[PDB]
C-alpha cells in the first residue's frame, strides 16, 4: 500500500502479459475466460484506485502517494497525484470495467481484444500519475499503439485510413512537444515535474527568423506543448482526425477514445501550459478564446448536417471540448474549476452516447440516421436512456453537463464578453442537433420491415448504463463531490498564474 | 625505390588487365551520355583544387613532427628499410 | 484537403522522385558522390581559410 | 614493438591467429565438411575476443608510437562489433546450410573483416585508419558477391566495389592533404597543428575529403546510393552483417577521426556532419515509403538511422558521443532482431522478401508477429521501446549544444519514417488477403528474434549499466 499508483498503473498491463502467455484455446470457452479475466482485472484496478480517492486529502495541494525510484539515462520514475489529476485517474478506472462489460457479445479475436484494452488502461492511467517529464511523454505516446490496432483490427470499412490518420496526426504534434521537454530538461537540469512547476523559464522577448517571439522562450515552449495538446483535445481546426478515428473505431474503442484520451489534452494544459508557461498563456489567451468559440459554433453546425448518427456524437465532443479550452485559459478559479468539471462530466455523457449508438448498431449494423425511426415503439428502455443522455448532452440543469458548461462560460465572461456571447450560443445549437438526432432515430412510427422485430436493451446492456446515469445525476445535483477535491488545487494554480503575469 | 617498384608492379598488373579485356571482349569491337555536364563538374572540381593549392603552405610545426626525417647520406632504399619493418611493423603485418 | 494533399499528395510525390533517382546505374551513383564533394567544397570555400 | 605493445594488441593477434589456423584446418581436414564446425568456432572466437577486450582490468594507453590506441572508447566499440558479428553468424548458420551457401571460408572472411574493424576503432594514425578500413572493405566486397549463381550478388559486389573504391580514393586524397599540412600521420601530431588560426583551404579540403570518404561507409546521403542495391543483391545473411557490425565500426571511426585529429576545429566539421545527418534522415524516411522489398526497405531504414546517429556526433560533445554510442548499440540489437525474422520468411520452401507476404501474419504465428511489432515500433522510435530512448539521447545532445533546429528536423523526419514501419504492422495484423508465407526458424534464429525484441522493452526498465558504460567510453575520446 506504498506503491498504490504503480500497482493501478501496471496491474492491467501485467494481466495482459499473463493472459497472452497462459491462456490457450480459441473456442468460446477460451474467449469466455478472457472476458472474465479482463472484467476481474478492470474491477480490481477500480477498487484499488478507490483507496487513492478516499485517502486523498484535498487540502494538501502538494503531490500525494508519491513514489520515486532511479531510472535509465539519468531520469527518474516518479508518480503522484494532486487535486487536479486524481479525478482523471478515477475516471479512467471507472470507465474501463463498463467498457469491458459492453464488449461481452464480441466474438472476433476476443483474447486479443481484451489484451489491447488491458494494455491501454495501464498506459492511460500512467499519463495522469506520472511526475517525470519524460515518463509523462512515454505514457502519452505509448497509448497510440494499442489504439492504432484497436481501430485497425476491429474498426469499420474505412479503418485503415482512420487508424493511420489517428496515429500520425497525434504523433506529429507530440514530437514537437518532445523537443520542448528536452529543452526544459536542459534549462532546469531536471525532468522532475514538481521542480519544473517552480522553475522560472525565461520570458524576455527575442527574434526568431522574420518575426518577434512575444514571450521569448516561454512562448516557444508553449507553442510546442500547444501543438501536442491542441491536436489531442482536439481543438479546431486540428480536429479532423477525430471524426475518422472515433467513427471508424469499434464501439468500445469510441468510448475510451472520447471519454478518456481527449482529456489528456486538457489535463496537459492544466499540468504544463498554465503552471510552467504563465506569461505565454496570458499572451495566447485571446487566440485560444476565439479558436474555442469557433469550435463550439463550427462543429455544432457541422453536427447538425450529419447523416451518420455516430458522426453527430463525434462532432459533439469537439464542441464540448471547446468549453474546456476556454475555461482553462480564462485562468480564474471559476473557469478552471468548470473546465475540470466539464472534462469529467463529458466522460460519462459522451461514453454513454457511444454506447447508445452501439446498442442499435449491434441490432441493425448501420449508422445512418434514416435507417431508423420510431424505435420507441419497440425499445422503451433504450428511448429513455437515449433521451436522458441526449438531455445531458445539451447541458440540462440537474445533469452534470450543465455545471461544467455554466462555470466555464461565466469564467470567460469575466475576461471577454464577445467570446462568452458566441460560446453561450452553443446552448441553442446543442439543443438543435441533439434533439433532432433523437427525434429522427427514436420517435415517430415504426414503418420499416427491418425494424419490425428489433429487440429492446438486454439486462446486461441496461446494467452498463446505470452507473453512468448515476454519476451524471449525482454530479449534476451535488457537484461539490468534485469541486471539494479540485477546489484547493485550482486555487493554488490560479494564484501562481497571477503572480507570474508581467507587471 | 617507389619509382622502380611502381613500374615492376604495374607492368605485370596491366598485362593481366589485357588478359581480361580479351577474355571478355565485346562483340562490337568494330564500332566501339551526359559528357557535357560531366566535363563541367570535372572542371569545377579541378578549379577548386587549383585554388586550394595556390595558397599551399605546410604547418609551421610540420618540420618538428616528422616521424622519419630523410638523411642525405643514406640511400633511399636503405632509408625506407630502416623504418618500414620496425616503426611501421604493425602496418606491415596488416598488409 | 490540405492534410490529405500533403500526406497523400506531396510526400508520395517526393517518394516517387527518390525512387526515380535510384536509377540502378553505377555511373549515376558515382556522379552523386562527386556532386556531394563538390558542393561541400563550395561550402568550405565561402567560409574561407580562417 | 615492445612487449607492452604486443600485450596491447593481444585480442587482435588472437583473432588473427584464429583466422589463419582456421584457414589451414578447413583446407586440410575436410574443406566444406568443416564449414559448420568452423562457423561455430568463429562464434566462440568472437565471444572469447570480446571477453578479452571487455572484461578484467584495463588501463588506457597507446601502442606502436601512438598508431594503435587502446582506450575505453575503442573497447566499447570493439565489444559491440564482435558481439553483433557473433550474433549474425549464429542466427544465420541454419539458413546458409539449407541454402547450400556455407563455404568453410565464409566464417574466416567475416573474421578478417571484424579484425579490420577492430583496428579502425583503435586508430591513432592515418595509416592505421586506412589499413583497418581496407581490410574490412575488401572482405565486405567478397561476401557481397559470394552467391555465384546469382546475378544480383554479382551486381551487388560490383556496385559496392566500384563505389567503395571511389570513397576510399577520396579518403586517401584527403589523408594525403592532411599529412602534407601537418608533416605527420599520427593524430596527436595532427590535432596540435589543425587549429583556428592556421586553417588553409588545403587542410579544410583534406577534412572534407576524409569526412566524405568515411560518410560513405555509414551510408550518409548523398554517399548512400550503394546501400539499397547492395542490401537487396547480397545474400540475406550478408545483408544482415552489413547492417550491424560495419556500421557500428564505421560510426565509431568517424567519431575517432573528428575528435582525435580534428578535435580543435569542431566548429568546422560539426556543420558538415549536421548537413549529412539532415539529408540522411529525410531521404531515408521519404525513400523508404516507396519500398516493396523488405531487404531494400531496411537499407533506407539504415540510412535514416545513421542520420539520427550523426545528430549526436554533430553535437561535438562528450554527451553527443555517449549518446551516439548508445544509439549504435541499440540500432545493432534492433537489426539483429529484424534480420532474424527476414531470414525466416519463405513461401513454398523458397525465401521471400516482398512486404505483401506479411499480410495477416499475426494470425499465422502470434508470438513472432508480436516480436516483429515491438521491433517496428522500436525502429520507428515510439515509446516505451528502447528505440525511443536511443532517439531521445541524440536529441538531448543536439539541444544541449544549441542545435535545436537539428532536433526539430530530426523528429519531423521521424514522423515520415514512422509510416512505413506502421505499414508493416498494418500488414501483419489487419492486412489484405494472405499468401501463405511461413517463418522457418531454428532454436538459435528464434532466439535472435525474441531476445532483441524483449530487450526493446526490458531495456526500457533498465539498461544494465550500458548507458553508464557509454558515458565513460565517450569521456576517454572527447577528453
Ligand atoms: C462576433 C465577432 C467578434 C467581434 O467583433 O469582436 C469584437 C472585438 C473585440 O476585441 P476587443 O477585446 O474589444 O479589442 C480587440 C483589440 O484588437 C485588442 O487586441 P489585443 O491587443 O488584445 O491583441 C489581439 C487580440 C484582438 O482580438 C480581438 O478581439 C479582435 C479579433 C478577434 C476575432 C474576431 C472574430 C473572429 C470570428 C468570429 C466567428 C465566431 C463564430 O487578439 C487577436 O488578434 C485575436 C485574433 C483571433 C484569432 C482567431 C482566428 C481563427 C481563424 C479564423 O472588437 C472589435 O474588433 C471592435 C468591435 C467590432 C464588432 C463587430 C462585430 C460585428 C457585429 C456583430
Ligand atoms: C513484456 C514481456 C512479457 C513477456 C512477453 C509476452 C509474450 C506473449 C506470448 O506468450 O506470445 C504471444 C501469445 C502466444 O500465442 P501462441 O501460442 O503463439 O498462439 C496461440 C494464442 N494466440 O499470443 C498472444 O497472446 C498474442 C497477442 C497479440 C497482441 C494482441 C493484438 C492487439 C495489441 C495488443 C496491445 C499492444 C501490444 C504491443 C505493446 C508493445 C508496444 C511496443
Ligand atoms: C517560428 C516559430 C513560431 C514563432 C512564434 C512567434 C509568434 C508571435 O508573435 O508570438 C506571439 C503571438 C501573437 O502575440 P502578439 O499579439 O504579438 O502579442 C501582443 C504584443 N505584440 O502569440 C500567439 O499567437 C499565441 C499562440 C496562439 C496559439 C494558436
Ligand atoms: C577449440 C578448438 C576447436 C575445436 C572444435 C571441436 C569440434 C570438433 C570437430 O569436429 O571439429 C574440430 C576441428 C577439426 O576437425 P575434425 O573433426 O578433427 O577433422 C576430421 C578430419 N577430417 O577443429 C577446428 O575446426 C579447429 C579450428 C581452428 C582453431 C584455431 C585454434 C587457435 C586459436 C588462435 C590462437 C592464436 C594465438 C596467437
Ligand atoms: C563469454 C562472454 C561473452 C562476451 C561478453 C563480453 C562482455 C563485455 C563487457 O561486459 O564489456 C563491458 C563494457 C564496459 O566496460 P566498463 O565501462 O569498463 O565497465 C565497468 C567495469 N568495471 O561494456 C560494453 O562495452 C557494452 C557492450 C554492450 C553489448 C550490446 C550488444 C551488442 C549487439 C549484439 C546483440 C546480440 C543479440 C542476441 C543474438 C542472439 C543469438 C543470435
Ligand atoms: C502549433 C504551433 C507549432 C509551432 C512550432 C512549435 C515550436 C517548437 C520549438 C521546439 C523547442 C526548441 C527550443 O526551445 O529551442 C532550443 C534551443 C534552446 O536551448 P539553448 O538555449 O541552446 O540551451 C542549451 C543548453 N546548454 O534553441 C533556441 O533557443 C531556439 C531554437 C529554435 C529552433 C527552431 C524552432 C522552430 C519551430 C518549429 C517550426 C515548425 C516545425
Ligand atoms: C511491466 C512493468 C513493471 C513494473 C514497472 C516498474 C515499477 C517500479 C516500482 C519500483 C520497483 C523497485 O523496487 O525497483 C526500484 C528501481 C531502482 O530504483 P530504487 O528504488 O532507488 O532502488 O526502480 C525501478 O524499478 C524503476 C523502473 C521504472 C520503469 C518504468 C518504465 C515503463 C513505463
Ligand atoms: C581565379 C579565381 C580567384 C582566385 C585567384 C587565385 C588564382 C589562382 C587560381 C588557381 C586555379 C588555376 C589552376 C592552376 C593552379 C596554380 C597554382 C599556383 O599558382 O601556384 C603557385 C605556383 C608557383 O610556384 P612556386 O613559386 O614554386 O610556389 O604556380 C606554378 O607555377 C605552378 C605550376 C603548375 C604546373 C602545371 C603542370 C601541368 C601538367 C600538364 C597538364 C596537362
Ligand atoms: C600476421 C598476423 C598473424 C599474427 C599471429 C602471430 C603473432 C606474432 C608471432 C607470435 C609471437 C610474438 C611474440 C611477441 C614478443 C614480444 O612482444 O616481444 C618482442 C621481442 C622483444 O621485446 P622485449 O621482450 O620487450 O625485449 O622481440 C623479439 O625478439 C621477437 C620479435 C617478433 C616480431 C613479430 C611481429 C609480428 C607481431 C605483430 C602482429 C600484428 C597484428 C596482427 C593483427
Ligand atoms: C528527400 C526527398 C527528395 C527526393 C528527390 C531528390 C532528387 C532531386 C533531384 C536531383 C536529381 C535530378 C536528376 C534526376 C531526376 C530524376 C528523373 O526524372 O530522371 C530519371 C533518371 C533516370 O534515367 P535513366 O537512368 O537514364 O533511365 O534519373 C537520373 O538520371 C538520375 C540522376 C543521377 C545524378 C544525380 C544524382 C542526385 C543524387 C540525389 C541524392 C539525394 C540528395 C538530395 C536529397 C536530400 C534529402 C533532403
Ligand atoms: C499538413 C501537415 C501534416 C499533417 C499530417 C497528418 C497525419 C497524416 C494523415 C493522413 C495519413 C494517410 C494514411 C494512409 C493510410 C493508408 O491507407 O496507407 C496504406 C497505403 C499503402 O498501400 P497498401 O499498404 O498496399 O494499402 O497508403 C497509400 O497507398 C498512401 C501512402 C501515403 C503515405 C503517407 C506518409 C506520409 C504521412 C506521414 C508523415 C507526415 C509528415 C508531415 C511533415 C510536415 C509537418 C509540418
Ligand atoms: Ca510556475
Ligand atoms: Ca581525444
Amino acid at each position: 500500500m506504498t506503491n498504490l499508483l504503480s500497482i493501478i498503473t501496471f496491474l492491467p498491463i501485467v494481466a495482459a502479459i499473463i493472459m497472452a502467455l497462459f491462456l490457450r484455446g480459441q473456442d468460446e470457452a477460451a474467449a469466455r475466460n478472457a472476458k472474465w479475466l479482463a472484467l476481474l482485472t478492470t474491477t480490481a484496478t477500480f477498487v484499488i484506485s478507490l483507496f487513492v480517492l478516499f485517502r486523498f486529502d484535498p487540502a494538501n495541494t502538494g503531490f500525494q502517494f508519491v513514489e520515486d525510484h532511479a531510472w535509465i539515462m539519468g531520469l527518474r520514475y516518479k508518480m503522484g497525484v494532486d487535486g487536479i489529476s486524481v479525478l482523471f485517474v478515477l475516471l479512467t478506472t471507472f470507465m474501463m470495467p463498463l467498457t469491458i462489460l459492453s464488449t461481452w457479445q464480441v466474438q472476433d479475436k476476443v483474447k486479443e481484444y481484451m489484451i489491447a484494452f488491458l494494455v491501454l488502461e495501464g498506459l492511460m492511467i500512467g499519463v495522469f500519475t506520472a511526475l517525470d517529464l519524460v515518463l509523462f511523454y512515454l505514457f502519452f505516446e505509448a497509448g497510440l499503439i494499442p489504439m492504432f490496432l484497436i481501430i485497425g483490427i476491429w474498426g469499420g470499412k474505412d479503418r485503415i485510413y482512420a487508424s493511420f490518420k489517428f496515429f500520425l496526426y497525434t504523433f506529429l504534434g507530440s514530437v514537437l512537444m518532445l523537443v520542448a521537454m528536452i529543452a526544459m530538461y536542459r534549462m532546469a537540469g531536471t525532468t522532475d515535474i514538481p521542480t519544473l512547476l517552480t522553475f522560472d523559464f525565461p520570458s524576455e522577448n527575442f527574434r526568431l527568423l522574420g518575426m518577434t517571439v512575444v514571450g521569448g522562450m516561454q512562448m516557444l515552449l508553449f507553442l510546442a506543448f500547444f501543438a501536442s495538446f491542441a491536436v489531442k483535445m482536439p481543438m479546431w481546426p486540428v480536429h479532423t482526425w477525430l471524426p475518422d478515428a472515433h467513427v471508424q473505431a469499434p464501439t468500445a474503442g469510441s468510448v475510451l477514445l472520447a471519454a478518456v484520451l481527449l482529456k489528456m489534452g486538457g489535463y496537459g494544459f492544466l499540468r504544463f501550459s498554465l503552471p510552467m508557461f504563465p506569461v505565454a498563456s496570458g499572451v495566447a489567451q485571446p487566440y485560444v478564446f476565439w479558436l474555442s468559440a469557433i469550435a463550439i459554433v463550427y462543429t455544432s453546425l457541422v453536427a447538425l448536417a450529419q447523416s451518420d448518427m455516430k458522426k453527430v456524437i463525434a462532432y459533439s465532443s469537439v464542441a464540448h471540448m471547446g468549453y474546456v479550452t476556454m475555461g482553462v485559459f480564462a485562468a480564474n478559479q471559476i473557469g478552471v474549476d468548470g473546465a475540470i468539471f466539464q472534462m469529467l462530466s463529458h466522460g460519462f455523457i459522451s461514453g454513454a452516447l457511444f454506447l447508445c449508438v452501439g446498442v442499435i448498431y449491434d441490432r441493425m449494423h448501420t449508422r445512418e440516421i434514416d435507417a431508423y425511426g420510431g424505435l420507441v415503439n419497440r425499445m422503451p428502455a433504450y428511448a429513455a436512456v437515449f433521451m436522458f443522455f441526449t438531455m445531458a448532452n445539451v447541458g440540462l440543469p440537474g445533469t452534470s453537463g450543465f455545471v461544467g458548461e455554466f462555470l466555464t462560460l461565466m469564467g470567460v465572461f469575466r475576461v471577454d464578453t464577445w467570446v462568452a456571447l458566441v460560446a453561450t450560443s452553443g446552448v441553442i445549437l446543442s439543443a438543435a442537433y441533439a434533439l433532432w438526432l433523437y427525434r429522427r432515430v427514436t420517435l415517430g412510427q415504426l414503418i420499416k420491415e427491418s425494424l419490425k422485430s428489433i429487440t429492446d436493451m438486454t439486462p446486461r446492456e441496461r446494467w452498463v448504463f446505470i452507473p453512468l446515469i448515476a454519476m451524471t445525476l449525482i454530479l449534476g445535483v451535488y457537484p461539490r463531490l468534485v469541486t471539494d477535491v479540485t477546489g484547493p488545487a485550482v486555487a493554488a494554480l490560479v494564484q501562481d498564474y497571477n503572480q507570474s503575469q508581467p507587471a | 625505390f617507389v619509382a622502380m617498384l611502381l613500374v615492376v608492379v604495374y607492368v605485370g598488373a596491366v598485362a593481366v588487365l589485357f588478359l581480361f579485356v580479351v577474355m571478355m571482349l565485346d562483340v562490337d569491337f568494330a564500332e566501339l551520355r551526359y559528357l557535357p555536364l560531366a566535363l563541367v563538374i570535372g572542371v569545377v572540381l579541378l578549379a577548386q583544387l587549383g585554388i586550394a593549392f595556390s595558397g599551399w603552405t605546410p604547418s609551421d610545426q610540420a618540420e618538428s613532427l616528422r616521424a622519419a626525417p630523410v638523411d642525405a647520406a643514406v640511400e633511399n632504399t636503405l632509408g625506407l628499410g630502416l623504418v618500414l619493418y620496425d616503426r611501421y611493423v604493425l602496418m606491415f603485418q596488416l598488409a | 484537403g490540405t492534410i490529405n494533399g500533403v500526406a497523400m499528395g506531396l510526400i508520395p510525390r517526393l517518394t516517387r522522385a527518390a525512387v526515380r533517382v535510384q536509377s540502378g546505374y553505377l555511373f549515376h551513383y558515382a556522379f552523386a558522390m562527386v556532386l556531394g564533394i563538390v558542393g561541400l567544397l563550395i561550402w568550405v570555400m565561402m567560409r574561407g581559410a580562417h | 614493438m615492445t612487449s607492452l605493445d604486443f600485450s596491447t594488441i593481444l585480442p587482435e593477434v588472437v583473432l588473427a591467429g584464429y583466422a589463419l589456423a582456421a584457414l589451414m584446418a578447413g583446407a586440410y581436414l575436410g574443406k566444406d565438411r568443416l564449414a559448420r564446425t568452423l562457423l561455430w568456432v568463429t562464434v566462440a572466437a568472437f565471444l572469447v575476443v570480446a571477453a578479452m577486450v571487455g572484461l578484467g582490468n584495463h588501463v588506457d594507453g597507446a601502442a606502436f608510437h601512438g598508431m594503435f590506441i587502446d582506450d575505453g572508447f575503442s573497447r566499447f566499440a570493439k565489444v559491440v562489433t564482435l558481439v553483433a558479428a557473433a550474433g549474425v553468424l549464429a542466427m544465420s548458420a541454419d539458413y546458409m546450410q539449407r541454402r547450400n551457401m556455407l563455404r568453410f571460408e565464409f566464417p574466416i572472411i567475416v573474421a578478417l573483416a571484424v579484425l579490420g574493424m577492430m583496428f579502425m576503432v583503435s586508430a591513432g594514425d592515418l595509416l592505421t585508419l586506412y589499413m583497418g578500413l581496407e581490410l574490412q572493405s575488401l572482405a565486405l566486397y567478397v561476401v557481397a558477391a559470394m552467391r555465384r549463381d546469382s546475378v544480383r550478388s554479382s551486381e551487388a559486389g560490383l556496385k559496392y566495389f566500384v563505389l567503395g573504391s571511389l570513397s576510399s580514393g577520396l579518403l586517401l586524397y584527403g589523408a594525403s592533404l592532411v599529412y602534407g599540412f601537418a608533416g605527420t600521420t599520427g593524430f596527436e601530431g595532427i590535432i596540435s597543428t589543425i587549429e583556428a588560426g592556421h586553417l588553409s583551404l588545403g587542410v579544410l579540403f583534406g577534412l572534407v575529403f576524409m569526412l566524405v570518404g568515411l560518410s560513405f561507409k555509414v551510408s550518409a546521403v548523398p554517399f548512400h546510393m550503394w546501400t539499397p542495391d547492395v542490401y537487396e543483391g547480397s545474400p540475406t545473411p550478408v545483408t544482415a552483417f552489413f547492417a550491424t557490425a560495419p556500421k557500428v565500426a564505421a560510426m565509431a571511426l568517424i567519431a575517432r577521426l573528428v575528435f582525435d585529429a580534428f578535435g580543435h576545429v569542431i566548429g568546422d566539421w560539426s556543420q558538415i556532419v549536421a548537413a549529412l545527418a539532415v539529408m540522411s534522415m529525410f531521404l531515408g524516411s521519404i525513400a523508404g515509403i516507396g519500398q516493396t522489398n523488405i531487404k531494400r526497405l531496411m537499407a533506407y531504414s539504415s540510412i535514416a538511422h545513421m542520420g539520427f546517429a550523426l545528430v549526436g556526433l554533430a553535437a561535438g560533445t562528450a554527451i553527443g558521443v555517449q549518446n551516439m554510442l548508445l544509439y549504435m548499440t541499440i540500432y545493432a540489437v534492433m537489426n539483429i532482431g529484424t534480420f532474424a525474422f527476414i531470414l525466416s520468411m519463405e513461401r513454398d520452401g523458397v525465401p521471400v522478401t516482398d512486404l505483401a507476404a506479411l499480410n495477416r501474419f499475426a494470425w499465422t504465428d502470434p508470438v513472432k508477429a508480436l516480436a516483429m511489432l515491438v521491433l517496428m515500433f522500436s525502429l520507428a522510435g515510439v515509446p516505451p521501446t528502447l528505440g525511443f530512448f536511443a532517439k531521445f539521447g541524440v536529441l538531448t545532445a543536439a539541444v544541449d549544444a544549441g542545435m535545436g533546429w537539428l532536433a526539430v528536423l530530426g523528429v519531423i523526419a521521424s514522423v515520415i519514417g514512422a509510416f512505413y514501419y506502421l505499414r508493416i504492422v498494418y500488414y501483419m495484423y489487419f492486412g489484405g488477403e494472405s499468401e501463405g508465407m511461413t517463418s522457418r526458424m531454428g532454436a538459435v534464429q528464434y532466439l535472435a528474434l525474441m531476445v532483441p525484441a524483449l530487450a526493446m522493452l526490458v531495456g526500457a526498465i533498465s539498461m544494465f549499466g550500458v548507458d553508464s558504460a557509454a558515458g565513460r567510453a565517450a569521456e576517454t575520446l572527447v577528453g
